[PDB]
């Protein structure tokens, strides 16, 4: 990365924050032609700013762009939750150009909500073919921290246990994923399996059973 | 930077010529059109002619175009003209006026008045112009023959200024200067009120104070 | 001394008003003699870089021709009027070549062209097809379709008109102000020398 | 050779009211070398405008320059009272070659003032000295065309006088002349009747002031 | 409205060439330059290549100079870069963007405001691997879903009723199991009314293996 940019920031509701982008007196410092992008996961870079500090038609007056040397810099005020994404600059640097590192921003003083879970046992045609997987899906919570147990009737399950980082979905919440494999034969051993999520200090736990 | 500085007022008798100069300082003096223009007393600006020093070709205007040579001389910076024969038609205030190459904006000198007259320094003699007996009524005092320019009129030593005209001077023909200076003042403090109207010449040192009082 | 005629580098240093970058004004000079020491010893010029010849050194060398190219663009933008730069200027509005001889000169002019009077309108090319080449002039105002539906002559939503105003009028910092540029070519050819120095 | 003309001679207007001066050329002239000057009584010129529509150092927005061709014009937004005097146009370029207009007066349009008239007969002290001179004076007139004629004896003079105008008065924009008869003692002598007579416009018909030499 | 999409990503070993290619429409394509981004895991934005209009401008990364190639089809309204000697380095997301205004560096002016949706280029010497696709069956509203589990590389596709069901669809990110293969489920969420009415098909694809399984969902 030739132009450096802060790995995180962060701001609270309603608040400002600024997410600095330092390049060389070639690029960012040669000429005015800063670029700011706004990337949600899973979605195309927008355009942000152009020229330092001007506006695309639909970019709302909260995002404010200056620059001064090397450095350009990008202020976000009246910080809602939408806001948070990933953010690059961009410079022309003569016949090309160049983008900084990126900066992923957290929008502070968020209401919790705590996730919401279902619990699938293994299908029918996967235990026809000598296999079990139980599925825990995790979505609708923030924020994204979350631990993930799962339980054999009330003992602890060791091994078979695959997890997601949690990542953010469409509504700007998180959404993670646990997988439990067995063999058929002990996912019939025990009364049930439990999935136990905990998330800022509350857990939601669901239930199957081979029987029911 | 740029300045035109001409050399001071001359005073020639009839038939001298005269040579006013014009020293230019800051550099622009080589690649420049520097002319002479001239104003008589009432009248307007003329161009008489001009001269580029990098060429030394100069041109004159037809009206000039005998008695007037531009000369300039690029060691010293400095431009001369220099009018021979000269006449009281040729009284005016000289001008050297310069336009670089390198701009559109006209460089002026200061003016230098050529008075052309066989007169010597002398100071003039008042005579009253007394108010007639036949609500208003004018009073005043002829500065005649004094040279050079400029007297100056006041009355009862400045105590006196609404209703003063004080007229610019005429060029009589005997290369003398005369001016007039009146006032109206209400006809019936004729008598009462005295009137003296103070004269002072500073080329040749005089003072002159006159009672003018009814016929 | 051949040539008895100063070459009138008045009208375009000083003049009023200068042309919009992107309908720059051109001037041949031919067979002339001027004193360039009026010129390099000006304290009035914030930028004086010139390229294949010594600005002290002008008036000993003689040219078959000069040219003098004049514009108003912004301040930061005058480090692209040079040979090998890019940029919105270089590229859609005023190219110099790699081979350029000449010198570029440069004053800040927010007092003659951001008065509070106004009315000068100093405008530039956003867009251009392809690059300019070396001293190539675009006064086309052709409104340019950028999508699906023919624009008729007017602005509008991918219709793009090509020209921008700088907007001058509003008090800005000094990379925003108004610079006005000069661009001396100097050519030596085949032909005999007519504009000299002195 | 190039004539400059300037149209009108004289622009009698009022403060606050907006000033239009033309400059014709008799050939297209180059607009980048056609000035504009401004002249106060006792005082050299004062460039204006240089270039058309440049403004030298320290003149205000208010002057504009402008035109192209053979016709340039200079335009006074707003007439201040320090801005009524003469203005004069110039060709110039960069050849020993230039001309100018002959001007024009801005002065203050005022309502017509007709002259009072005095007439004054020589001093004694002055006859002394062999020289007699009859003044005749017009007080506070507007506007400044005003014909003298002097009489002796009732024959009309002429070459024998010399006049002169004040500049037109701060306060009442007001002018003043005087006319100065000179004869010699002999020819004074010679003649009973001196008169001079005034014509002008705010005149239903010409004054005469006179005397009658010897008479008190 | 202004498209561009990008084609032809997948799996390829270290040392092997790729050739991603992009589509354009609703704009005058013969006069425009585009510009190639990709982006890397746990990495920014990296500018990797830009042609002109007539192709008589081509810039490089130096990152990227000397194995890749820029070219473009004016007449098809097409843009190609071909990768090879492909590093692990390479593995990214490549995106297809160009700039409001015609001009080469005109993206780098005024910004690169339409992007493609991106090529995902995975660079491994791990063989391709298709998924084996489980329903999820449902036990006012119930949730039901398809599991795809076991599959490499990355990514997978999943719509529900041929793209006709797109409300209450959420489809999750996929694991990285130890084993080293993907496994990703979708889920729906319906009204409980509907279930023996309405019929819910799971759409998974993996261009990857070629794969292309339609498995039904119904309840227990
Ligand atoms: C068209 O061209 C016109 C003519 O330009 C001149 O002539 C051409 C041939 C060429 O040589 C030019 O280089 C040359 O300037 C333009 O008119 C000229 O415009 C100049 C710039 O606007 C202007 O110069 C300024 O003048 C002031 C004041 O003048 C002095 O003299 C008068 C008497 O004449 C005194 O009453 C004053 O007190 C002044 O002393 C002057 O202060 C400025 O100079 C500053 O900068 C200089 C270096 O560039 C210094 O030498 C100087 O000390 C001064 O101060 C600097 O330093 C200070 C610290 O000591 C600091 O405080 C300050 O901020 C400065 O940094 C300046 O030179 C000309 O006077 C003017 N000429 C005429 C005749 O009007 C015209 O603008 C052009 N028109 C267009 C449309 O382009
Ligand atoms: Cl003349």
């Amino acid at each position: 990365s030739v132009v450096t940019q802060p790995p995180s920031a962060s701001g609270s509701l309603g608040q400002s924050v600024t997410i600095s982008c330092t390049g060389t007196s070639s690029d960012v410092g040669g000429y005015n032609y800063v670029s700011w992008y706004q990337q949600h996961p899973g979605k195309a870079p927008k355009l942000m700013i152009f020229e330092v500090s001007k506006r695309p038609s639909g970019v709302p007056d909260r995002f404010s762009g200056s620059k001064s040397g090397n450095t350009a810099s990008l202020t976000v005020s009246g910080l809602q939750a939408e806001d948070e994404a990933d953010y690059y600059c961009s410079s022309y640097a003569g016949n090309k150009g160049v983008f900084g590192g990126g900066t992923k921003l957290t929008v502070l003083g968020q209401p919790k909500a705590n996730p919401t879970v279902t619990l699938f046992p293994p299908s029918s045609e996967e235990l026809q073919a000598n296999k079990a997987t139980l599925v825990c899906l995790i979505s609708d919570f923030y924020p994204g921290a979350v631990t993930v147990a799962w339980k054999a009737d009330s003992s602890p399950v060791k091994a078979g246990v695959e997890t997601t980082t949690p990542s953010k979905q469409s509504n700007n919440k998180y959404a993670a994923s646990s997988y439990l494999s067995l063999t058929p034969e002990q996912w019939k051993s025990h009364r049930s399996y439990s999935c136990q999520v905990t998330h800022e200090g509350s857990t939601v736990e669901k239930t199957v059973a081979p029987t029911e | 930077e740029v300045q035109l500085v001409q050399s001071g007022a001359e005073v020639k008798k009839p038939g001298s010529s005269v040579k006013v100069s014009c020293k230019a300082s800051g550099g622009t003096f080589s690649s420049s059109v520097i002319s002479w223009v001239r104003q008589a007393p009432g009248q307007g600006l003329e161009w008489m002619g001009g001269i580029i020093p990098l060429f030394g070709s100069a041109n004159y205007a037809q009206k000039f175009q005998g008695r007037v040579t531009i000369t300039a001389d690029e060691s010293t910076s400095t431009a001369y003209m220099e009018m021979t024969s000269l006449r009281s038609e040729d009284t005016a205030v000289y001008y050297c006026a310069k336009v670089s190459q390198w701009a559109l904006i006209l460089f002026w000198g200061q003016g230098t008045l050529v008075t052309v007259s066989s007169a010597s320094t002398k100071g003039p003699s008042v005579f009253p112009l007394a108010p007639s007996s036949k609500g208003t009524a004018a009073l005043g005092c002829l500065v005649k023959d004094y040279f050079p320019e400029p007297v100056t009129v006041s009355w009862n030593s400045g105590a006196l200024t609404s209703g003063v005209h004080t007229f610019p001077a005429v060029l009589q023909s005997s290369g003398l200067y005369s001016l007039s200076s009146v006032v109206t003042v209400p006809s019936s403090s004729l008598g009462t009120q005295t009137y003296i109207c103070n004269v002072n010449h500073k080329p040749s040192n005089t003072k002159v104070d006159k009672k003018v009082e009814p016929k | 001394h051949h040539h008895t005629n100063l070459c009138p580098f008045g009208e375009v240093f000083n003049a009023t008003r200068f042309a919009s970058v992107y309908a720059w004004n051109r001037k041949r000079i031919s067979n002339c003699v001027a004193d360039y020491s009026v010129l390099y010893n000006s304290a009035s010029f914030s930028t004086f870089k010139c390229y294949g010849v010594s600005p002290t050194k002008l008036n000993d060398l003689c040219f078959t021709n000069v040219y003098a190219d004049s514009f108003v663009i912004r301040g930061d933008e005058v480090r692209q009027i040079a040979p090998g730069q890019t940029g919105k200027i270089a590229d859609y509005n005023y190219k110099l070549p790699d081979d350029f001889t000449g010198c570029v000169i440069a004053w800040n002019s927010n007092n003659l062209d951001s008065k509070v009077g106004g009315n000068y309108n100093y405008r530039y090319r956003l867009f251009r097809k392809s690059n300019l080449k070396p001293f190539e002039r675009d006064i086309s105002t052709e409104i340019y379709q950028a999508g699906s539906k023919p624009c008729n002559g007017v602005e509008g939503f991918n219709c793009y008109f090509p020209l921008q105003s700088y907007g001058f009028q509003p008090t800005n910092g000094v990379g925003y102000q108004p610079y006005r540029v000069v661009v001396l070519s100097f050519e030596l050819l085949h032909a005999p020398a007519t504009v000299c120095g002195k | 050779a190039i004539r400059m003309t300037q149209s009108p001679g004289t622009l009698s207007l009022s403060p606050g009211e907006r000033a239009t001066l033309s400059c014709r050329a008799s050939q297209s002239v180059s607009s980048s070398y056609l000035a504009w000057y401004q002249q106060k009584p006792g005082q050299a010129p004062r460039l204006l405008i240089y270039g058309a529509s440049s403004r030298a150092t320290g003149i205000p927005d208010r002057f504009s320059g402008s035109g192209s061709g053979t016709d340039f014009t200079l335009t006074i937004s707003r007439l201040e009272p320090e801005d009524f005097a003469v203005y004069y146009c110039q060709q110039y370029g960069t050849s020993p070659s230039w001309t100018f207009g002959q001007g024009t007066k801005v002065e203050i349009k005022r309502t017509v003032a007709a002259p009072s008239v005095f007439i004054f007969p020589p001093s004694d002290e002055q006859l002394k000295s062999g020289t007699a001179s009859v003044v005749c004076l017009l007080n506070n007139f507007y506007p400044r065309e005003a014909k003298v004629q002097w009489k002796v004896d009732n024959a009309l003079q002429s070459g024998n006088s010399q006049e002169s105008v004040t500049e037109q008065d701060s306060k009442d924009s007001t002018y003043s002349l005087s006319s100065t008869l000179t004869l010699s003692k002999a020819d004074y002598e010679k003649h009973k009747v001196y008169a001079c007579e005034v014509t002008h416009q705010g005149l239903s018909s010409p004054v005469t002031k006179s005397f009658n030499r010897g008479e008190c | 409205e202004v498209q561009l999409l990008e084609t032809g990503g997948g799996l390829v070993q270290p040392g092997r060439s790729l050739r991603l290619s992009c589509a354009a429409s609703g704009f005058p394509f013969d006069d425009y330059a585009i510009h190639w981004v990709r982006l890397a895991p746990g990495k920014g934005l990296e500018w990797v290549s830009s042609i002109s209009w007539d192709s008589g401008s081509i810039g490089y990364a130096d990152s990227v100079k000397g194995r890749f190639t820029i070219s473009r089809d004016n007449a098809k309204n097409s843009l190609y870069l071909q990768m090879n000697s492909l590093r692990a380095e390479d593995t990214a997301l490549y995106y297809c963007a160009k700039g409001a205004f015609p001009g080469y560096s005109s993206g780098w002016y005024y910004g690169l405001d339409v992007w493609g949706q991106g090529a995902t280029v995975t660079v491994s010497s791990a063989s391709t691997k298709g998924p084996s696709v489980f329903p999820l069956a449902p036990s006012g509203t119930a949730a039901l879903g398809c599991l795809v589990k076991d599959y490499f590389p990355e990514p997978v596709t999943v719509s529900w009723n041929s793209g006709a069901l797109t409300s209450g669809v959420h489809t999750f990110p996929a694991v990285l199991q130890s084993s080293g293969l993907y496994s990703l489920s979708s889920v729906v969420t319906v009204p409980s009314s509907s279930l023996g009415t309405q019929t819910y098909i799971c759409n998974v694809n993996h261009k990857p293996s070629n794969t292309k399984v339609d498995k039904r969902v119904e309840p227990k």
